[PDB]
């Protein structure tokens, strides 16, 4: 009698190791098993293998060898189905027994049906809540995680029905979280009751978000701020846009973050103060930003580079650029619009305003050191530089004043 | 007679049901309800080969929303939306039922919208929902030509203006479709204008175009018979408070052959190509 | 009768243009033909069509639509067979007739052999004569090039046999040739009688690689360097070794550049006495740079980095950084012995020896300005930075020591 | 018969022709001379279908080199070097040939190595393989178990500690390889220590090994019979003019009908795999 006949109450884990070590190559021990059965009018047992790596082995790359194997009234069919699994969820194995698939004349292919479809979504929608019942074992759902963190945010993009069930299994780091990866859930329910928007900052490692200048602010408000460390994860968060009722807002670029009405006077009392400086930002820096504001989501940093909305992110600006086949004849322009953002309560934007004030806006070091400031905010944001030979040229004058060369 | 397709049997009882269904009072400070039912893809089959009645029905639902909502000056800000339901099946659950709602042209002032119709709009759905297996298993348990349309909802990160103008700029069209003959002289398309894409299967046909709002072409496959000649309009609704596009497609005159086949045709070629040219979203 | 049946010189241009225009779905004439007939142990008919711009339309994508057709005694066979021409080549359109190939038993499908393998050498060694005579008229040359350069290079560096011939075809700008795109011919041909190495530096875009200092010093010798734009570039010089005898040099890494005997032994007694500033610069960063020579392929730059023996270049790493399909886990980090490159001539360097020689090797002010100027050379050899804050904070130092804030 | 294979012939001609050929006398003060003829594959065959003899020979052959060329203060430096072949065909003009020279540890002081072979050993090559079609159309015209031994270059841009750690690191190993199961606890591979590798496919055990010089391993696959255990030996050289490391590879003992299986084998999973995910050179 096959296993799959079988009530998985009364198998034992050694039979299912058995049948994973005869189904799969692999010698370690499958990190999860999930045998179910749906009965009713339609009736299909699957028995599910979740690997505690990614069965990456291809010792037959490129022929097809898909892992979920499907049997009809207990007779095996082939080894070519690939839509019976997404391409995202092609990391586990098993296999699955039916009765009521419209198989072929000859009764060994399957393709071009809605039968399968949803069986296909019986197995995803099984496979999310065994990855629910996974959670509940941490020191399991850690490896899940290190395997499959790429195939689940794929699937988070991919998929619509299941996007929301998949959500809940994305875990990441935080300003709070630096030591073990929160999940979004843990999010908002450590998010304040005023805070109305779940903040991320994605960059290129941990390393550069660590100490990113777009933190300080919401770290003034104790607002946790989410690490994106994949080029993979904003492709998910640009399909997520929100969880519980909590929109995703993305640090790097242009948002608003509300504040108290004696804030916005006296934030308002003070930005047309700065109407002239930021005038002479714009009119010096052209085309280079859409616009020179006046920002207080810095505290300490001089200045900084947003990208405009409508538009990426740092880290995805610069994983788009290193594309070879996506834009080689400069096409592409829609991430070129920034923002020049600076903050008033910086000694050097207060010095500018003097000076700016003094009449000297068109002064040639005054235009020198705000074109290698927004160069240097361009570097800090995470930005590549059109040219650095210019900054290389006003790096090697600031040293040669600094060791007293005339 | 063994077998009984009632996708239209299910699109009539959608269009009577979901329709009207309001989230309170038109004189409320915050109101919503379903102007229509845009579109029902999928199938809705009753088969009798297992002896008992079953139907495996898959069906994806999309409708849109007109409302109003408060505004800071003490105003009602009227808003239109979208509201797609990806999966109903036989065995989905109560709570199951995910809601991808959305907004047109949104605004913080209309933040408000999203929440209501969540709180008093959703579990009517869902109910009817819930009950449209138990309605198709009672009644259907005992023993030029023909056109269809279809609706889609691709969500580009690009202005309006910039989305307008790339699907008008002849040198960049040819950019994102690799393959395009314009018969006419001009820099860009204009009214009444005619060109051939996709290696001469494309033949579309410029007819009506508003600045930043609509685009409407005479979208036609050479594979098509002659009298059969489908129209295409798309809106742009492009976002203020997350700066969203949303370009809303109506698809009529397709023939009742091919509604599937230009479904992905679009999803690939109109929605991933220009995602991957010109990089309006994240695509693989 | 079929056009393959006839002799080229009685086909008129009408003629192929009507085959092309049907054969394929383009409404432009081809960009060249190519009709010949091989009658030796092998016997086979081909036509061939070059289009004019790169068909990567793919409307019926995911399907079998192979470019080139086959015909077996004057009948149409199947249109799936992808192995008779290169995955690089597989843009031109056209058919190839034969009588000598075995066919399956209805005589519709083909299956792997050996015979194919030689009527595939001989229609890519025919494309490569049909694109030598394109380059005699550039008129249709730089079309060709405008739409095959990315193929061409993608087969320059997969095929061996091949190499040096499709190396003739490659066409890039130099420091002589800024206004049009030079061959490699034409650049050893105005190669001097002392230089026996083909110069290139790869960069993002043109501008960078126009103004990169990597040349100064080499513009100084009167040396003539290519300059490499696309990812794909990289590759197939790696690849390539070498062109009519002169080996590639990729300038930015290390390399040897000509000098006399009378200029090595000016410059080891100036290396000699720069020996404790290239100690205090090793011992300074560390991890950073595995050493800290005093280079001379510099002209005006105070520094620069030039990645280490035996690594990458700049272009590539920021290519395979970006990959995305492997960098888990940090499996690529070879790289990281880049080297300290410094230019005596420059005043900056001049000052740091003083200072070194005066006993300020650990001081707090030249750490920190060693360290700026080391992210600063980083940046300029096309590398990305690390931590950018404290870069950007030491900026700021040096803006508000240059503004006179106390 | 009408049929002839004329692999074995072609080989052991290639050895009797290709060997002993030398770039003038070892008096000389730049000496180069054909060691041995490293690998022969592909195949030669003799079929009369056309009325008349013919041979669609597709073959590719590498030879080892070794000579000596003149230093710059004393004697004369020796050196090591591979002749590869990438096509020899009937078709093949006697300039058509392409020669790819490499020269193991190469360095300036032996730059000049090369254009000797250039000028004396290129046209005795193309004059022999000239001459192999009109012998091989002139003699066949018309009317333990047994094993072979095959032979590869690789290129890698990596220094050749890294690259010799690769091969070794257990946790190195089961990055490029995705796929390991070893024995012994070790951290790192010793002699005399068999593990598996590519989805149990591969059997493995190294035997012997030198440091960041040599590697030889016993490799041996599932599918094969019990009494055939192949012989793998790699040996690394770093040159200081390439800066590359030409890890030349030797595999003994391979069936007679998996040379071409194993190598592609190893060209797509041990080469290109390190050069994937290493960066240990380009791939695409």
């Amino acid at each position: 009698k096959p296993l799959w006949t079988r009530n998985p109450s009364d198998i034992t884990q050694e039979e299912y190791n058995a049948f994973y070590k005869s189904i799969s190559n692999d010698w370690e021990d499958p990190l999860y098993v999930k045998h179910f059965s749906v009965e009713g009018q339609l009736e299909f047992r699957a028995i599910l293998f979740i690997p505690k790596r990614a069965p990456f082995d291809l010792f037959e790359s490129k022929k097809k060898k898909n892992n979920i194997k499907l049997y009809v009234r207990r007779v095996f069919i082939t080894d070519e189905a690939e839509d019976l699994i997404p391409e995202w969820l092609s990391f586990v194995k098993g296999v699955v027994d039916s009765e009521d698939l419209p198989l072929n004349l000859s009764r060994e292919m399957l393709q071009q049906n809605k039968i399968m479809k949803v069986i296909r979504k019986n197995i995803v929608k099984k496979l999310i809540e065994a990855f629910n019942e996974i959670a509940e074992d941490s020191e399991q759902f850690d490896k899940f995680y290190s395997a499959f963190a790429k195939n689940i945010k794929l699937g988070v993009h991919e998929d619509t029905q299941n996007r929301a069930a998949l959500a809940k299994l994305l875990r990441y780091n935080s300003t709070k979280s630096v030591d073990e990866l929160t999940s979004l859930t843990d999010y908002v329910t450590r998010m304040p009751e005023h805070q109305k928007n779940i903040y991320y900052i994605t960059g290129e490692s941990l390393k550069a978000v660590e100490k990113s200048p777009f933190l300080d602010a919401l770290k003034a408000k104790n607002f946790e701020v989410l690490f994106l460390t994949d080029p993979i994860d904003e492709y998910a968060f640009t399909q997520l846009k929100e969880f519980e009722g909590k929109t995703l807002v993305d640090i790097t670029k242009d948002f608003e973050l509300e504040e108290t009405d004696e804030e916005k006077a006296e934030r308002e009392k003070e930005i047309k103060e700065y109407e002239p400086l930021t005038k002479a930002l714009k009119d010096i820096l052209g085309d280079q930003v859409e616009k020179v504001v006046v920002s207080y989501k810095l505290l300490d940093a001089p200045a900084a580079i947003r990208t405009g909305q409508f538009g990426w992110s740092a880290n995805m600006e610069r994983i788009m650029k290193a594309q070879a086949l996506r834009d080689s004849s400069m096409s592409s322009y829609m991430s070129s619009k920034k923002t020049f953002e600076i903050s008033p309560k910086s000694p050097i934007i207060k010095e500018l305003k003097k000076r700016v004030d003094e009449g000297g806006a068109q002064d040639k070091t005054v235009k020198d050191l705000t074109n290698l400031l927004f160069e240097t905010a361009l570097l800090t944001s995470g930005f590549s530089l059109e040219e650095p030979t210019s900054f290389a040229s006003r790096i090697n004058r600031l040293i040669s004043l600094g060791l007293n060369i005339d | 007679w063994v077998d009984k397709n009632c996708i239209g049997w299910a699109k009539e009882y959608f269009k009577q049901k979901l329709v009207g269904v309001e989230a309170g009072s038109v004189k409320d400070k915050k109101y919503a309800k379903i102007k229509s039912v845009s579109s029902i893809e999928g199938d809705c089959e009753v088969n009798q080969r297992k002896g008992k009645v079953i139907s495996l029905f898959d069906l994806k639902i999309t409708v849109l929303i007109e409302g109003h909502v408060d505004s800071k000056d003490g105003s009602a800000l009227p808003f239109e939306g979208s509201i797609n339901v990806p999966e109903v099946a036989f065995d989905s659950e109560a709570s199951s039922y995910q809601f991808d709602i959305s907004i047109f042209k949104e605004t913080s002032e209309l933040s408000e919208a999203k929440p209501l119709i969540r709180s008093e709009l959703l579990p009517k759905l869902r109910q009817i929902f819930q009950q449209f297996g138990k309605d198709l298993l009672a009644t259907h348990g005992n023993d030029s030509g023909n056109s269809t349309s279809i609706y889609l909802e691709p969500t580009f990160n690009v202005p309006s203006s910039e989305l307008y103008e790339t699907f008008l700029d002849k040198q960049r069209i040819l950019a994102w479709t690799r393959s395009a003959q314009f018969f006419n002289s001009g820099p860009k398309l204009e009214t009444k204008e005619k060109f051939e894409l996709f290696g001469g299967n494309v033949i579309s046909e410029l007819v009506s175009c508003e600045k930043d709002k609509k685009l409407v072409f005479h979208w036609k496959l050479k594979d098509w018979s002659a009298p059969f000649n489908s129209t295409i309009e798309m809106t742009f609704h492009e976002s203020q408070e997350f700066h969203e596009t949303k370009l809303q497609v109506k698809w009529t005159g397709i023939p009742v052959g091919e509604e599937d086949r230009v479904r992905a045709n679009f999803e690939e070629y109109y929605v991933r190509s220009i995602k991957l040219t010109f990089g309006f979203g994240a695509v693989l």
